[PDB]
């Protein structure tokens, strides 16, 4: 289920 | 002398400014695509939200905007916060329980805060 973002 | 680490973190919901012009916000969000949540997991030392000074690992974003983020997935969260425009308003909530569990190795000690070992 899991993501990372940079923003 | 008198220790900040000894007091407790608010976890009353707060309004957060980020005047950042057209440059990134300078931290990183976790999430999943169903929707459990939007959580800082990363600050970046001098970037936008650094130099707010207001927002910490741990903090779940509550909404960009008036944009509800509350249930959003990782990805919708990511381009809402890039779309934000110049003037990102951001309301957060410090909510290091939620948080700790995407973190390996890490938990909540009495102060609110969140270690890893």
């Amino acid at each position: 289920n899991y993501k990372q973002f940079s923003v | 002398p008198e220790f900040l680490g000894e007091e407790d973190i608010p976890r009353e919901p707060r309004r957060i400014v980020i005047h950042r012009g057209s440059t990134g916000l300078g931290f990183n969000i976790v999430g999943t695509e169903d929707g459990e949540g939007i959580f800082i997991s990363f600050i970046l030392a001098g970037g936008p939200a650094d130099l707010s000074g207001e927002l910490r690992k741990g903090d779940q974003i509550l909404s960009v905007n008036g944009v509800d983020l509350r249930n959003a997935s990782h990805e919708q969260a990511a381009i809402a916060l890039k779309n934000a425009g110049q003037t990102v308003t951001i309301i957060a909530q410090y909510k290091p329980e939620e948080y700790s569990r995407f973190e390996a190795n890490s938990r909540v000690d009495s102060s609110g805060r969140i270690v890893t070992d």
